């Protein structure tokens, strides 16, 4: 079990770990997080109490090093570093737990949530979507464009997810035109699949790092690039079975975290209705339907 | 973007842009079976691609077999549609290629865009317009080269005959709708109309009679009370 030590709490924020989340108010002894299962990559965030737009936090996995976070007044905001000397760091944190300044990461022993969400996220691929090498961990915020939205203007600060696009050379193959376009079985499986992404646990990895940050941050590319990645899969008629089924694992989890009362701007009606009741695959989510009915019989 | 009312004289500007109506490409008779169940005989169709400034129709002509041992017929010939038009594009000199193709009906718009992917500066557009392209087979002339091939074969004609000598492509394109809602509003009447007076001939390499200026004038009159009319019979007024 390993930690993120706060060197201090200046400013009212309102604290996220995964999917718990927790008032700090200005100036309250707080001095970080213990407890932070091992094995998973995982999401620190910060929605400040006085501006609650902008909302940034930082993706990290314990394993590559020793985090924390301080505030910086200059640029303000809590950023995360890494601390290089390993006696230093152990030293500040058995204090701070010694004293008692820490939260405890508060998962249920039954609990497989965070797990089921990130099975497919690595850290070594969180770092090519995002993009700055120098540091272990990676920063995403609310604001943040992708690559493919930036075709449609900082380079440095862009999430540089894999490009679909359904009406494109690259997913059309000529003379194939309308089999391509109604079957992309062809862009799936060669270009995306065998072609791009190597392998289907890449491809997972990178849709469920799409809902996080469309989650944790409502960041609309994000949410654009999640739908998208669904879509291509629910229209491609060979799909392998065991894709298939982990996919319907895959979303009943997202739908089951995404929080209610922001379904309506993360949750699109046309792709939902369409890859649960027209799509090739409207009878293999057994388990994503039968949420999004009971949960959001509205947006269908 | 769309095209309607309001951007109307953009037809007529010297960008080169092509209509395409894709209404009578897929055309079925229904009849009975022995059995008493119900089946479909397709015959012979048509896109209707028209460059309104000239006048120029590109008539692809899409025979019956085609159809064969095709499923979904009525989504096919979207597809159909869209592979012709974008086989003709590209045929033609660069300095001949449209900058825009305005589709009658949305549902050709990813059809058209799919395979015109290699001609990104191509522009797709609908249109709010209700125009009454689909008749374009009540021209005698034209249905008569439809029902006769025996092959896919392309036939280009002149809709405008040669009316561009004496009127511009604004007034040109007006009189064709004109005739065209006619002919689709009240068939008989309209053909009764246009045809009336024996003494007014089509001549060979034209589509519509020779009439004088003074006629076309008149004969504008009678296509425009027969759509008034049609209306009243149809809605009691
Ligand atoms: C679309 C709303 C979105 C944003 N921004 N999400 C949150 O605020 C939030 C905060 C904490 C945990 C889960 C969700």
């Amino acid at each position: 079990m390993n930690t993120v030590p706060f060197t201090s709490a200046p400013i009212e924020v309102t604290i996220g770990i995964d999917q718990y989340s927790f008032n700090v108010k200005e100036n309250q002894p707080f001095h970080g997080i213990k407890d932070i299962p091992i094995g998973h990559v995982h999401v620190i965030h910060f929605q400040h109490a006085d501006n609650s737009s902008m909302r940034y936090g930082y993706w990290f996995d314990c394993r590559m090093g020793n985090f924390y976070i301080q505030y910086d007044p200059k640029d303000g905001l809590y950023k995360m570093m890494e601390e290089r000397d390993g006696a230093k760091f152990e030293n500040i944190v058995h204090n701070f737990k010694e004293r008692q300044m820490m939260v405890s990461y508060p998962k249920i022993d039954e609990d497989d949530t965070w797990y089921n969400l990130t099975e497919f996220v690595q850290m070594d691929k969180i770092r090519k979507i995002v993009r700055k090498d120098e540091n272990q961990f990676s920063y995403v915020d609310s604001s943040m464009t992708t690559v493919q939205e930036n075709e449609l203007s900082d380079p440095a600060h862009s999430l540089n997810y894999t490009v679909i696009n359904f009406k494109s050379r690259e997913a059309i193959r000529p003379g194939h035109e309308m089999e391509d376009f109604l079957d992309k079985s062809y862009y799936l499986n060669t270009v995306m699949l065998q072609g791009i992404f190597k392998n289907s646990s890449n491809y997972f990895g990178e849709l469920q790092f799409a809902f996080l940050n469309a989650m944790f941050f409502g960041n609309y590319g994000s949410s654009l690039q999640w739908h998208a990645m669904i879509e291509l899969i629910c229209s491609s008629a060979t799909v392998p079975k065991h894709m298939l089924d982990k996919l319907d694992e895959i979303l009943y989890y997202q739908i089951k975290t995404l929080p209610e009362q922001y379904s309506d701007i993360l949750l699109n009606e046309r792709v939902w209705n369409i890859c649960l009741y027209s799509s090739f695959q409207k009878n293999s989510l057994h388990n994503t339907e039968k949420i999004m009915e009971n949960k959001y019989p509205e947006l269908l | 973007g769309a095209m309607n009312s309001s951007n109307y004289a953009e037809l007529f500007n010297n960008d080169i842009k092509l209509f395409v109506d894709d209404t009578n490409v897929y055309r079925v008779t229904v009849h009975k079976t022995f059995e008493g169940n119900v089946a479909t005989k397709a015959i012979n169709g048509c896109i209707f691609t028209l460059n309104p400034k000239t006048g120029h129709l590109f008539l692809k002509i899409i025979h019956t077999s085609v159809w064969a041992g095709q499923k979904r017929l009525s989504q096919l010939a979207k597809w159909k549609t869209a592979e012709e038009v974008s086989a003709l594009v590209r045929s033609l000199p660069k300095e001949e290629q449209p900058k825009q193709i305005i589709v009658t009906r949305k549902a050709m718009l990813d059809p058209l865009e799919v395979h015109m992917l290699d001609f990104p500066n191509i522009a797709i557009r609908p249109t709010e317009l209700r125009l009454p392209f689909s008749a374009a087979m009540s021209i005698d002339k034209l249905s008569d080269v439809v029902m006769k091939a025996t092959e896919p074969q392309m036939v280009l004609f002149n809709i405008y005959d040669d009316w561009l000598d004496r009127i511009s492509s604004y007034t040109a394109f007006s009189r064709l709708t004109l005739l065209l809602r006619a002919l689709k509003t009240n068939e008989e009447s309209a053909k009764m109309i246009l045809l009336s007076d024996p003494t007014i001939t089509i001549k060979s390499y034209h589509l519509w009679p020779s009439f004088t200026d003074e006629q076309w004038i008149t004969i504008e009159s009678q296509m425009r009370d027969l759509i008034l009319t049609e209306y009243g019979r149809k809605y009691n007024v």
